[PDB]
């Protein structure tokens, strides 16, 4: 949804920015600068706060699956060296797990 | 026989039925103890209070027999409780913990973990199961120094004439020597009704005035009262007659005192009526009333003594129109 | 703001560094067979054991692992949080004035012409999201080669 | 309710029914089973890589 | 056991979390110390074993507390960290110089550790000071005027990485809940 | 495209009481809020304290012990701390018999020991105290949760008939509980974002709405659901009102509270319930409940919120008074 | 400064003397414990309670010199108190009793009468100096659950002209989420009244009413409300005029916020005023009410803003004559 979301928010921005350039004598004209450039600001938060969520949730997956990968080593770790502890399990099994 | 919306004694009977909402939460057994009588009260805490002594009780005994303490001999261990001999004996040892009198005689000794959680076990169960004792023993002496209400109605209703115009009766006499503050005591006719739109109403409810001195809800009870009612234009039974009164009608006077007890603190109601044959026409309660020499005394025993006097045999319309004519 | 996020993604790999490095102890440990345990040593009737022993314990390695490991990634994960944060707030910067220039700019036929409004569409597409990148993978730039 | 649950649907087996279509059978099972070994040769070389270590 | 009213942030929410984080790793590492103590000798011998593995207990519950303490603002019950603080700088010096009595030096670990050890602790009780010279919650007559960051009293903020606590900041508990309701609800521009 | 209402159709109404200025709280608050804590919560409450009761002052004791050398193996030179106090398992024994008054007998406080009798009487005026606010908190518990429950039920969709020629509208509300509720006085309140003729804007201006009750008053005896007839009239606001701006799209809400007492506790309460435009569909009639039995009067409650049309004019109410004036 | 009757904030300074003999009954001294300091009950009743482990073990160690035990040496003599030695122990002994620990190692017999006349003598006072307390504590549970003040009244008054009618106004919120059942808001204005007979009312009470829709004294407030009293010609502000509006005016409004507070069940009362200062004639409150996807928005902050509204300058008596005229 979110890259769906941003992706939809990012043709608006430089959309208007075109259109300021295919209308730009007669926007001065007006001398309505005072509401395009809040347009403009309109506009950049759209894509800006979009894109922040979107590489929030992309940091967060990396998170909590690496934490959540992160015991996979020390259950392991602990359970090899256990059984080279006591089961007597050799090195070459011990030093492939940590691998 | 007829319905009657609350009966002469009050507590309404109301078949409201198709009911569908939750069957019981625990609130209510904790109300429903705290909520009954004193010698049922007497004996459920009594059998609470006993069971601690037994179901803690039968814990120990088996924990005895588990460090083989019940074994006769010297044992090479020092038991989970020091002299627990049989669990007689162990009932004894209970005892001591839930009640906390803790004689001596039985002991108990570390080196037995087991026993460690079995003392807490029982510790926070008997002073949470002494808790609500306290608890329920406040409730039950806060509420019941007004558990019952005095306040009586005339058992007869009566109408006649007062100040030219005619009006419905009623007598108002409490026991409770406590007066009742702030009595506000609102009286409401019951009847079926068909709107002229076509709705149709079983039974709407509609309230009279009281016709008290500054026409408000508001009463002041010392002596027997007769609070009247005024019949006006706008009065419900401004189109009744001596005659309708048969067992067979509509008509139905529900009284709801509303105030507290000034020693009780709390409100209490009373619901009184009196249906169509319960009346008595042209008949003017009996004054009870009577100033002697030193105190004034109340004849409530001729409260509902109703004694006839003459009126017309005409409605309200029917009087009023009539005075109108005149 | 970037330096801390480089700071941050420097100490991310030189602690991280240090994962390989463990397993080449853990091995160790399990390498000795005799694996037999003396401190050699007791102060005051309780015995003390050395640094370089305590450092030397196969299990006490493995503790050390999990600490380090999850140590190591959360710090290197927030290290692209925070680059990425200081390049998005840098496209509106750079649109803004890229917008606010433009409002300002003349309308000459070679001002038109010359300067199409494909150039000035790209600049605002291709550029900023181009130099975005570049904020964004700026620290791996300062650290590739600190890791290598 | 439904409508998240209708857009919320990954389609693995269409995306699997027209790839694979293209893919054919010859060259479909080849890539499944070189990119196995290939995998499988991988971690055979760390069994060796701890065995002429142990 | 609105929001915006409750996320004033105490001074130094970057250096104790910092340091309260730093204490969880090198106490942890006594916990083993302990342990490898203990092999030798038959017996057990928890007086070295128990206290770190109670102690690091404690500093898990504190760092809840100032949690706590801090998403509700009630700034004079921040003495019980005072009260806490205070009392473990007695304490754990006291092992420092007997320690030290004993000639023990630096070639031990424990030592070591314990060194260590009142350093942290002794950043604890000065960084939990500088709080009351900033609230001034007890001990003082005028309590300072606080306030809430003005983007937050809007609520239409809601990605408040920035917004939350260090040992927060890190976690993405923050977006925790913006991917919980994702789940069911569509997500939309509001 | 919800829109915010002042008060929820269950009652949980909510209003964003922001810009506020944070007023001071006391520790006592959270005792207050103790006493507000549920009954299988405050279980543990009190269980979790009583259970540190024991162990904390008790861990004193093992190390007070540990003082005067009676810790150490046996020795009959010293005159110990207390008697027969051993290890830190036998420290909690002689503590829990101290907070509990068991007094179990063997472990024996003695003399010669100043910190002792600190601890005799520093960790027994404690639990004194200790077991005051559990009681305390119970006293207060057993009696106020008697009234945690709502047993009135409004209806969820108004309806817009017409009783006794003019157009009254109508609510009915059913009690669930058997125990009567004195003192019944329910307010009708209408609230709109009416600009003031003089030019001020009033956001949320509330009126109130005659009941016409039998006497005028808001007081009212509660036996069996019934309607209450609201008359809209020209004091009435709803004169300019027409089911044209009936839709979901009015700036019209409708609030209605019943106030009144439980007759058993005594504890006042009050039923939230509101209304909006949508929610009502006009032209309909309530369906009677209230049945005529030989035995008793029988209520149809599962009917109660059932909507049934009956021929209703769908003239303006300021528009429907040029019938009158016509005829 | 000129004399108050009640303050802002509610404090109502009044000094009342020349005040006849008051009963001060010792039993309001409880009654002051009653509402004693938290702080303060902590140390009342301990202190108490320490006092009462002492002052029976004042008599204990006299009891134990009187019985011929606590000379040295093991004689025929049964003592008055098993295994009683000194003062330390003696201290003890007493501390079994007063709270019922049943120690053991002090045992009793019945050696000597008094001692049985001295363990009921503080028997009784131990459950009755429980009890004092027990009933203290549990005074202060609800007394600590009301925190009254919970709500906010106006700083200063507003005088704005409603639905082109003249009146003044205030403004109050509730800043607690819980509610106020019941709301009950009466206005009075004490000002220095003067009768035709002679009679110069010092500070005549006079209500106001609040123009609420069902014309009563009844409200309710969830959200913060403007009060507005149609200042009509049946109300003595009918003869205002702007020009009194100095510290120095010989006038003033009282309002009285009465109301059930549903957690607690006890009304607490509103106490607050305005002075003519606070006026702030021609002056219109900004709205705070708001919007939102949620729920309704207040914003707190706008309690005290006013904007100022074209106001004519007249008297609402003079006002309303020109109004028939106009």
């Amino acid at each position: 949804d979110l890259q769906q979301l941003d992706d939809t928010t990012q043709l608006p921005l430089v959309s208007h920015f075109a259109e300021t350039v295919e209308g730009l004598t007669t926007i001065r004209a007006f001398r309505y600068e005072a509401r395009f450039q809040q347009k403009l600001l309109e506009y950049t938060d759209s894509n800006n706060i979009a894109s922040l969520f979107l590489t929030a949730a992309n940091r967060w997956l990396e998170v909590c699956m690496e934490y959540i990968g992160a015991c996979v080593v020390l259950i392991a770790a602990a359970t090899s060296i256990s059984n080279s502890l006591h089961r007597e399990l050799s090195a070459g099994l011990v030093g492939l797990g940590l691998t | 026989r007829r319905a009657r919306f609350v009966s002469k004694k009050g507590n309404c009977n109301v078949a409201h039925k198709n009911i569908r909402e939750q069957g019981r939460f625990l609130q209510d057994v904790f109300t429903t103890l705290v909520d009954l009588k004193w010698p049922h009260t007497l004996l459920i805490f009594t059998m609470s209070f006993l069971c601690s002594w037994l179901l803690f009780a039968m814990v120990w005994w088996l924990i005895a027999f588990a460090h083989g303490d019940l074994a006769p001999g010297e044992g090479t261990n020092v038991p989970c409780v020091t002299s627990i001999h049989s669990f007689s004996s162990a009932f004894l040892f209970s005892i001591e913990v839930q009640v906390t009198i803790g004689f001596g005689g039985r002991m108990v000794t570390e080196e037995c973990p087991l026993a460690i959680l079995i003392l807490i076990v029982q510790n926070i169960v008997g002073l949470m199961i002494n808790a609500i004792m306290l608890g329920c023993i406040f409730m039950k002496t806060a509420q019941a120094h007004r558990r019952a209400e005095t306040l009586i109605f005339s058992k007869h209703a009566v109408i006649t004439l007062r100040h030219g115009r005619l009006c419905f009766m009623l007598r108002v006499g409490d026991l409770r020597k406590s007066m009742i503050i702030s009595a506000t005591i609102h009286m409401q006719v019951v009847r079926k009704t068909t709107s002229p739109e076509g709705e149709v109403v079983p039974l709407h409810q509609v309230d009279i005035p009281m016709e008290n001195g500054v026409g408000g809800n508001s009463i002041f009870l010392v002596a027997p009262l007769i609070i009247y009612h005024v019949i006006d234009s706008n009065s419900p039974l401004y189109d009744l007659a001596p005659s309708d009164l048969h067992h067979h009608q509509d008509l139905e006077i529900i009284v709801i005192l509303e105030g507290v007890v000034e020693t009780t603190g709390i409100t209490t109601q009373a619901r009184t009526s009196y249906l169509a044959d319960e009346i008595l026409w042209g008949q003017r309660f009996v004054p009870i009333v009577a100033e002697e020499d030193g105190r004034y005394s109340v004849d409530y025993s001729k409260f509902g003594n109703t004694v006839k006097v003459p009126t017309p045999l005409c409605t309200a319309r029917q009087l009023d129109e009539d005075r109108s004519l005149l | 703001r970037l330096i801390l996020s480089s700071t941050f993604r420097i100490l991310a790999d030189l602690l991280g560094f240090a994962g390989p490095l463990c397993i080449f102890g853990i091995v160790d440990h399990l390498g000795k067979e005799n694996h037999v345990f003396q401190p050699k040593t007791q102060f005051l009737g309780v015995y003390f054991v050395s640094s370089q022993e305590f450092l030397g314990n196969a299990y006490v390695l493995a503790v050390l692992l999990f600490l380090a490991l999850l140590l190591q990634r959360t710090f290197l994960q927030a290290s692209y949080y925070v680059a990425i944060e200081t390049g998005i707030n840098l496209r509106g910067a750079i649109q803004t004035k890229i917008y606010n220039k433009i409002m300002h700019m003349s309308t000459s036929n070679l001002s038109m012409g010359e300067m199409t409004a494909g150039q000035i569409c790209n600049l605002v597409a291709i550029d900023t999201n181009q130099l975005m990148w570049f904020f964004f993978l700026c620290p791996n730039l300062w650290t590739m080669p600190v890791q290598i | 309710l439904s409508s998240v649950l209708h857009q919320r649907a990954k389609i693995p087996w269409r995306a699997c029914t027209k790839y694979l279509s293209s893919a054919g059978i010859l060259l479909l099972s080849l890539l499944v089973f070189s990119q196995l070994l290939k995998h499988m040769v991988l971690v055979a070389i760390d069994y060796w890589l701890a065995k002429w270590t142990d | 056991w609105i929001h915006h009213s409750t996320w004033l942030h105490f001074p130094g929410h970057n250096l104790r979390w910092i340091l309260t984080f730093i204490l969880l790793f090198v106490l942890v590492c006594e916990i083993a110390e302990g342990i490898l103590s203990d092999g030798v000798t038959e017996s057990r011998h928890l007086h070295l074993y128990m206290p770190a593995g109670m102690a690091f207990m404690a500093a898990i519950t504190s760092v809840v507390y100032y949690h706590n303490i801090e998403t509700s603002n009630f700034p004079k019950l921040l003495i019980a960290l005072l009260i806490y603080w205070t009392l473990a700088f007695i304490t754990k010096t006291i092992k420092f110089v007997k320690f030290y009595d004993h000639a023990i030096g630096f070639s031990q670990l424990r030592f070591c550790l314990t060194g260590l050890l009142v350093i942290l602790y002794g950043m604890l009780l000065l960084v939990e000071v500088n709080v009351i010279r900033v609230r001034r919650y007890i001990f003082f007559k005028t309590p300072r005027e606080v306030k809430p960051p003005e983007d937050l009293q809007d609520l239409g903020v809601r990605f408040l990485q920035p917004f939350v606590n260090l040992l927060s900041k890190g976690t993405y508990w923050w977006m925790n809940a913006f991917i919980k309701t994702a789940h069911k609800k569509p997500i939309d521009l509001r």
